[PDB]
């Protein structure tokens, strides 16, 4: 009982953390990706009307 | 977008400098080919005074 529960819990929780900080890279990640995203929408729009 | 609109005014403008400028020639060559398809004689004595 102690080996089992105790191994299952350890690799439960550290596994949870490793999840935790995988959904953050993805978080800032794809997010950030956004940021980047918005600047060169905006590059596009002045562009164009300019051209405008 | 704002900006360039004043410039296209002052080209205009200047279309008007060189429209009444254009007014001359306009005189000149309306005489010219009021002669032509006069096509029948030319008397450039009679002054129509166009501007």
């Amino acid at each position: 009982l102690d080996l089992a529960k105790a191994s299952a819990t350890d690799q439960l929780k550290k596994a949870k953390a490793e999840a935790q900080v995988i959904i953050e890279q993805a978080n800032k990640r794809r997010s950030q990706i956004l940021d980047e995203a918005k600047a060169e929408a905006e590059q596009e729009r002045t562009k164009i009307v300019a051209q405008a | 977008q704002a900006e360039i609109e004043a410039e296209r005014k002052r080209a205009r403008e200047e279309l008007r400098k060189q429209v009444a400028i254009l007014a001359v020639a306009g005189a000149e060559k309306i005489i010219e080919r009021s002669v032509d398809e006069a096509a029948n004689s030319d008397i450039v004595d009679k002054l129509v005074a166009e501007l």
